[PDB]
């Protein structure tokens, strides 16, 4: 009924288009304070990282298995994902990106199992019934690392009891504004490249209680930085692509607009015409 | 030949048309108006060697007759399926 109900579709287009129009500012806002908490994240994990490689590559070397290299047997990853929808295929591009890798995995007779950070990998990955150990769910914004413990403990148990061999971490990177690319980077064993120095133990840090238990809570805690600062990245990548959608979003029901427009107008000159053709003839 | 504004002509039956009271159809044309295009564009054709020379009466032999068309259409909001177009 053009004269009755599309005169209504296109004020609901209009209505939806106005509130993507605003969706996409609230996304815009949200990821630059995404950004400022990134960049909040990283000096503590870069010093950390210079800490255990003064530890690890000085004059007197240590060994740890978390430092060490080891045979492979098991493969394990955690996966970050958002807890809300739209943001486009982010989710959909990581989880085949790391399908593919354990898919090579499995050729190799290799084993694997997931920890899963949001729902969205949770749902992803049972409905694909890929073996997840750990879930974590509704951090929203302002994530906490405190959450973060218990996946990345479990994770650790496993690695260090054998049961694991290699660790990966499946995130999205925030390259900036206008581009995102999903990443997979190794955590265990320490995979960092090494380093030289000569002021570093030789003027050697005095350890409280002795240099060992301070390097397996400085790995612990370092590992666990990453991860964190790894969520934190994945959630600004989120907020991007949600701004990009929302575009799109708004570009397409401004193009539908125009299009219901040019169809009620025919419908309009037509019911004029039509009615005064009727009126005219019953006038014999 | 190149008839301009073919749609202008349209117009102009309609209107003959409406003074002489004559019922409208589809839009307000007349349901004439596609014996009046057709009659019209109908004539533009290539005609064989034999009718040209029944035609000239023999004079001309040989050769082939033809008159090529570019009607031109001018539409509202590039909408292909309104009447006329």
């Amino acid at each position: 009924a053009g004269a009755k109900d599309i005169r209504s579709k296109i004020a609901s287009v209009q209505n939806t288009q106005k509130i993507t129009k605003a969706m996409e500012m609230v996304a815009a806002s949200k990821m630059r304070k995404s950004q400022d908490r990134m960049a909040a994240s990283r000096p503590y994990a870069e010093t950390m990282r210079k800490v255990i490689g003064h530890l690890a590559h000085g004059n007197l070397e240590y060994k740890h298995p978390y430092l060490e290299d080891r045979d492979v047997k098991r493969v394990g990853y955690l996966v970050v994902s958002t807890d809300r929808g739209l943001a486009g295929g982010l989710n959909i591009n990581l989880f085949k990106k790391l399908l593919a890798e354990m898919k090579t995995w499995t050729d190799k007779g290799v084993q694997a199992d997931l920890a899963m950070i949001g729902s969205k990998g949770v749902s992803f990955f049972n409905s694909v019934g890929g073996n997840v150990v750990a879930q974590v769910t509704g951090m929203g914004d302002n994530p906490s690392l405190s959450e973060l413990i218990g996946p990345v403990k479990v994770m650790l148990q496993a690695y260090d009891e054998g049961r694991l061999d290699k660790l990966y971490i499946v995130s999205n990177k925030f390259i900036n504004t206008m581009s995102q690319v999903p990443t997979i980077s190794q955590l265990l064993p320490l995979p960092a490249s090494d380093d030289d120095d000569l002021k570093h133990k030789s003027w050697d840090y005095l350890y409280e209680p002795d240099p060992k238990a301070l390097l397996d809570t400085l790995l612990r805690r370092y590992v666990e930085s990453q991860v964190y600062q790894g969520v934190v990245e994945n959630l600004a990548s989120e907020q991007a692509a949600r701004m990009v959608a929302m575009k799109a979003a708004t570009d397409n029901g401004g193009s539908l607009i125009k299009e219901l427009q040019l169809v009620y107008n025919k419908a309009r000159q037509a019911s004029i015409t039509q009615e005064l053709t009727e009126i005219v003839s019953g006038a014999a | 030949i190149i008839y301009d504004d073919l749609s202008k002509q349209a117009v102009a039956y309609r209107q003959i048309s409406l003074l002489l009271r004559r019922p409208p159809g589809r839009e307000a044309f007349p349901g004439d108006v596609f014996y009046l295009h057709s009659r019209l564009l109908e004539r533009a054709a290539r005609v064989n060697a034999e009718y040209v020379e029944a035609f000239t009466k023999g004079e001309v032999k040989g050769k082939t007759g033809s008159l090529t068309a570019l009607p031109i259409i001018e539409t509202q909001a590039g909408d292909v399926s309104a009447f006329v177009p």
